[PDB]
């Protein structure tokens, strides 16, 4: 029913192996060109890599900010409600962002935020302030 | 033949 | 066993009638179930009787002496059952104490041709039915195929040297009838290298392991793939390994192309994930300086203001973490890189060693058949393997000359007289024999019926070296011609003493290159008389037949010297070197299922020839020409007991054919 | 002449 455990026999190879007298030798010959192709195919782009590694020397270790540490709050300061108006014109509905960028305020507190001075704040306008860009 | 194998 | 293992080793089904059987008793097999099983047990038994005395006449007197009862109630068939099975040589074939002195007169006048083990049996069989029976040998000596080099204490077989199994052996009963001393073969085989290094266990049991694989594997193209023609010619087993073999370097490759070409995506993956690295590094480049320039305008400061260095920072943080995110991604794509190229695939299928010693394997196979791999047919050219013998393969250590030898004696033999032309008729037949010595003087026999032993590749010889008259039919000739004749020869080294692993049977010789593979490829270690015998196979057979002796037992011994030694080896006292294929009475060793031919040509070997008729409109006459030998026999061709069973096979025929069956009747 | 039987 089946070939012995390794060997690999498919119906179509075989035809292919036959089609001439030294076809299957020219079929090997083939895969010898494509694997030298396909090997040095590696350095090129294995130093290319290398190269592209290069530029990136360094990190970004004198570019990460101070830390965020501070202790969220339920209370609204109207400099933080400020923060919030102008988060609105610069991100849009991006409530995490605005969240962040405040830093003591949770996500759903900013959205509730959205909802309650929607009214006096004109949010709607400083929203499609936004979306015109 | 077959049977001759070594 | 016991009467059902009679059956077996008389090599027949216990529990059911034979086709020759029911060509005889055909009133017993299309009767009831009852009648064959009693058919069946004074058969099986009847041969149990002769196999455990082989040695003495079994008579049918004898045989219903001990036959119990109801078995011996029908005396018609205890006597029916015995001449059928004494007829077909069944029983009291080979060398045994007769009890009735042969027929006061003779009937019947049979030439035999040759007397090889096929012609011998044949005419051991004749004489035993009463008739007049000469055997016309070409050569100087008995046996044919069968040689013994004997000189001095020096015994070695340049033909048979094996008994493969006693297990249904014909050559069993006649191992008990002669004097025969069979060795059992140790079949622990070390191979050694072109340099005399010996093959490390790791490497020969991989490579025989992948020999077996590769022959497995064109079974599987000859029977699931139907791979057997291609362009009108016949695939041989050879060019079925070829294909299988370059499919299993081609998947090499395959394999390590899909590997590299796995390693340029997760190259290139990287390459992509690298540019957005870089780029990404800008913008926070940037994006630092924007928020370094926003933190300088110091406080108090109004909310837009504060709002820019709140933003700056975000949208920077936002971006480092990105960065940071993507370079968890550079460390798993640069370390799935160094997993990849650190373990590839199978680098090669087979290495230079390798293939060598896969090639040792092939010379092997080649020695088997006694023919190049390139000539067997893929699909029938191991037909004859159900039929193998059980237990263990032996040698005979006295040489198997004491049985052509032993059968010879008490028989009419010609030595000397090489058959130039068979003439055959309706009302009878004539021998045109030359005398080997003075060539040009002439013999001439007449005979009822005619029994060509000639080996195939006599029957092959062009021009005809023996002229039929009239023609060969063209069936009979086809089959001469597609049937394979093989060449395999030997090299006697006669030394005195030692200088091999005694315990060790035979040692393989690794051959440098594909091309000579055969050459002096295996030793034998069989003789009580320190003496090494050299095997010349595959395409090396025929090559070395034009090589001087001298040059081929030098070779012999360096290959010898490498393994065991510059001094270990002595110059050989005596050496012999056979040449089968130059050989007028021979042109070969033994048949092989060629390709292009198939089972079937066997039989057509073994068909007899009747001739024309005399008179026009006259009747169609009685077959005259007869074909008994080692290629006429389709279950055990190219073998000793093959050709026995041969010889036993038609002396039944003509007998039958001449003195009538009286077991029929 | 030859040593074979
Ligand atoms: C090297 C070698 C090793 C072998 N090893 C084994 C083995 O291990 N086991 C095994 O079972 N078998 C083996 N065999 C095969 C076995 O020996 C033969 O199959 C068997 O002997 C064939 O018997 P035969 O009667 O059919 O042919 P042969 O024995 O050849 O009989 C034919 C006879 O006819 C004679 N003759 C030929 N032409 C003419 C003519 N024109 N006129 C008159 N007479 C003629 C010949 O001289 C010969 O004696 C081996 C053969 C060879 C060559």
């Amino acid at each position: 029913r089946k070939p012995p455990k390794g060997m690999f026999l498919s119906q179509e190879d075989v035809e292919a192996v036959s089609a001439n007298a030294t076809a299957a030798t020219t079929v090997l010959r083939q895969l010898d060109m494509e694997l030298v192709s396909v090997k040095r195919q590696i350095q090129n782009i294995k130093q290319t890599n290398s190269a592209l590694k290069e530029k990136l020397d360094g990190g970004i270790e004198p570019y990460r900010l101070p830390e965020v540490i501070q202790k969220c709050n339920a209370r609204w300061t109207t400099e933080e409600q400020l923060l919030a108006v102008q988060a609105i014109r610069k991100y849009g509905r991006d409530f995490q962002a605005i969240s962040d960028v405040i830093g003591n305020k949770s996500v759903v507190q900013v959205k509730n935020f959205f909802v309650n001075y929607r009214r006096r704040f004109n949010i709607d306008e400083v929203l499609q302030e936004w979306e015109a860009e | 033949p077959l049977s001759f194998l070594v | 066993s016991g009467v059902e293992g009679a059956a077996f080793q008389s090599r027949l089904p216990h529990d059911r009638m034979t086709s020759q059987e029911a060509a005889c008793f055909p009133d017993i097999i299309s009767g009831p179930q009852q009648t064959q099983k009693v058919f069946l047990f004074i058969r099986n038994r009847t041969l149990q009787l002769w196999l455990d005395n082989p040695k003495i006449q079994l008579t049918f007197e004898a045989t219903l002496q001990q036959l119990e009862a109801p078995y011996n109630s029908d005396t018609v068939l205890v006597h029916r059952v015995h001449s059928y099975l004494e007829r077909h040589g069944l029983i009291n074939f080979g060398i045994y104490k007769r009890i009735k002195p042969l027929p006061t007169k003779k009937t019947g006048k049979v030439i035999i041709i040759g007397s090889g083990v096929s012609g011998l049996a044949a005419a051991r069989q004749l004489q035993s039915f009463g008739m007049d029976v000469t055997l016309l040998e070409a050569r100087d000596r008995v046996g044919g195929r069968v040689a013994t080099f004997r000189k001095g204490n020096y015994v070695a077989d340049l033909g048979a040297m094996v008994v493969t199994g006693l297990g249904g052996n014909p050559m069993a009963v006649v191992s008990k009838q002669v004097n025969m001393e069979l060795a059992k073969i140790k079949q622990k085989c070390p191979l050694y290298e072109a340099n005399g290094q010996a093959v490390p266990k790791e490497k020969d049991e991989m490579v025989e392991q992948e020999f077996n694989r590769l022959l497995e594997a064109t079974s599987y193209l000859s029977h699931q793939l139907d791979f057997n023609v291609l362009n009108n010619k016949p695939v041989s087993l050879g060019q079925a390994l070829e294909v299988v073999i370059q499919l299993q370097e081609k998947h090499v490759k395959d394999e390590q192309i899909e590997h590299w070409k796995k390693i340029v995506k997760t190259q290139e993956e990287l390459k992509e994930l690298l540019n957005k690295m870089v780029n990404l590094k800008e913008k926070i480049k940037e994006l630092h300086q924007q928020y370094k320039e926003a933190s300088e305008v110091k406080p108090p400061r109004d909310i837009t203001a504060e709002f820019l260095v709140k933003s700056k920072h975000r949208d920077l943080t936002a971006l480092c973490k990105e960065y940071d995110e993507l370079a968890e991604t550079q460390g798993k794509l640069e370390e799935k890189l160094q997993e990849l190229e650190a373990n590839p695939p199978s680098d090669v299928y087979l290495s230079s060693r390798d293939r060598q010693i896969l090639d040792w394997h092939f010379a092997n196979l080649e020695f088997a058949n006694a023919t190049p791999l390139s000539t067997l047919s893929l699909k029938h050219w191991d037909q004859d393997d159900d039929f193998e013998f059980t237990g263990s393969h032996l040698t005979v250590r006295n040489g198997y000359s004491c049985v052509p030898v032993a059968l010879a004696e008490g028989l009419d033999i010609k030595l000397n007289t090489a058959v130039r032309q068979v003439r055959y008729t309706a009302s009878g037949c004539e021998v045109i024999a030359v005398n080997t010595r003075s060539t040009s003087q002439t013999f001439i026999y007449k005979c009822d019926a005619v029994l060509c032993t000639l080996p195939l590749g006599v029957l092959k010889q062009q021009p005809p070296a023996v002229q039929f008259v009239p023609p060969l039919p063209e069936w009979k000739t086809s089959a001469v011609q597609r049937m394979g004749f093989g060449n395999l020869n030997k090299v006697v080294l006669c030394f005195d003493r030692v200088f091999w692993d005694p315990s060790v049977n035979l040692f393989g010789h690794v051959g440098s290159t594909t091309a000579s593979r055969g050459e002096l490829f295996l030793f034998w270690n069989l003789y009580k008389a320190p003496i090494l015998l050299a095997l010349v196979a595959g395409e090396a057979a025929g090559i070395m037949e034009n090589i001087s002796d001298d040059v081929i037992v030098g070779r012999c011994l360096a290959i010898l010297k490498g393994i065991f030694g510059s001094s270990a080896v002595p110059q050989p006292k005596e050496t012999v070197v056979s040449r089968w294929r130059a050989d007028p009475w021979a042109r070969g060793s033994y048949s092989y299922v060629a390709a292009g031919s198939s089972g079937n040509d066997y039989d057509l070997m073994a068909q007899p020839i009747t001739p024309g008729p005399s008179i026009p409109g006259a009747p169609q006459p009685i077959p005259r020409l007869f074909f008994a030998g080692e290629h006429t026999i389709r279950n055990y061709p190219a073998t000793v007991h093959g050709a026995l069973l041969s010889g036993l096979r038609e002396a039944g025929r003509i007998a039958d054919q001449f003195l009538g069956a009286m077991y029929t009747l």
